[PDB]
Order: structure tokens, then sequence, then C-alpha cells
């Protein structure tokens, strides 16, 4: 609670929100872009790197990377349904 | 787009927006075309603005 | 071993550009020279609700 809001990439922030219970993303993605592998303007690896990225997208390799590294979930509690009452929620009536 | 414009909202994409190949639409050009750099920069500027 | 469609027009120099719903994949990007993807697409399944 030192920073009220943090504006950052959707992937990293969503991973942090999934991992950490006390953090949550907001929504309304803006400045939709993509992570790229930067190389110098005059390089021999340009086309081959781009083709390998595309090929890894076509098959499931990038999906496998997402599954193993980004798409695993610890504590989410994210739903549109109304909250379920718990001990602390109505401990007052029990003490009453 | 079809799900958005669907009448009665009877059609939905599974997975709440599940995309598998996750590629993107591009502007095809001839191999080694001189327009690639300018078009790429213009598209990135449009996205940024 | 002959390309037909918009990629076919671009490959055989009948069209400098191919604007439209043109998806980027490995073979097309091998035969033509795509630009930056200006909209996200990919395989997806649509079913009746
Ligand atoms: C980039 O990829 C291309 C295509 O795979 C490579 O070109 C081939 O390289 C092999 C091995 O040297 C040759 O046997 C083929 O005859 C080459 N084909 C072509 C189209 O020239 C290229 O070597 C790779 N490396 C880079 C960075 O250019």
């Amino acid at each position: 609670n030192k920073l009220h809001a943090f504006i950052w990439d959707s992937a990293v922030l969503e991973f942090e929100a999934s991992q950490k219970c006390d953090l949550v993303t907001t929504g309304e993605l803006f400045f939709r872009s993509g992570f790229g592998i930067g190389m110098r303007k005059d390089s021999p690896w340009k086309q081959n790197v781009s083709l390998s990225i595309l090929k890894s997208h076509e098959n499931g390799f990038m999906e496998d990377l997402d599954k193993t590294w980004v798409r695993y979930q610890e504590c989410d509690s994210r739903s549109n349904a109304p909250a379920t009452l718990t001990f602390e929620n109505m401990a007052g009536v029990f003490m009453l | 787009y079809k799900a958005g414009r669907d009448e009665g909202c009877k059609l939905v994409t599974i997975g709440s927006g599940y995309i598998f190949a996750t590629t993107g639409y591009g502007i095809a050009l001839q191999k080694g075309s001189p327009w690639k750099r300018q078009i790429d920069l213009a598209l990135l500027q449009f996205v940024g603005d | 071993n002959v390309w037909n469609g918009m990629i076919g027009e671009v490959v055989y120099q009948r069209a400098v550009m191919a604007v439209g719903s043109l998806t980027i994949n490995e073979e097309r990007s091998e035969v033509v020279d795509f630009s930056v993807p200006f909209v996200e697409t990919g395989i997806s399944v649509m079913v009746s609700r």
C-alpha cells in the first residue's frame, strides 16, 4: 500500500495477480502490442528469427511455454458471483 | 466480430476468447519491397497514437 | 506449387500490396514479406451458446 496503481504489461501484471492474492489487475487493455526479439537494423538473423517465431506460434510451442511459465494459478478468487459468507463475515452474530 | 454482431447472442467463442495460433493480420508485400520499413513505422505509429 | 489469391497476386508482381484479412504464417512469410500485425487474430472455435 505504498503505490495505489501500477501501469505495466498485461502479461507480467496478470501473472503477478494470479500468483499474489493481495494484488489484482483492473482490465481494459490499452496500447495493445507485442513482445519482440530486438536485433540491429542490419543483421543476418532477422528473417530466420521471425520465421522461427512464426513457426513456434503455428504449432503448440508458444502455447507450451505459456502453460509452463505464465498459465499456472495459485490464488485467484475472481468471479462475478456474489461473495459467500464466511466465519469472519458473520463472526459478530456468533459472538452475539 | 460475428459474435458481437450476432442476433440474440446465441453464438459464443469457447474459452471466453480462446485463441490458438495467436498470429495477426499483416500487409503483404513483395520480397525485399522498399515499402516495408515505411509501412511498418506507420502502423506502429498508428498503434501508439 | 502455385499460389492463388491475394498472396498469389503479390508473389507474381501483379500487386505491390495486399490489404485485407491476411493472416501471417510461416509459408506466406517465406514467399511474401509481411508488415507489422495491426490486429490480433488466430484459430478460435465458435459454438452455439
Ligand atoms: C537462415 O535460414 C536459411 C533457410 O533455412 C538458411 O539458408 C540455407 O542454409 C543452409 C545451410 O547453410 C543451406 O544448405 C541452404 O542452401 C540455404 N538456403 C538458402 C535459401 O540459401 C540460412 O543459412 C540461415 N542462416 C542465416 C542467418 O541466414
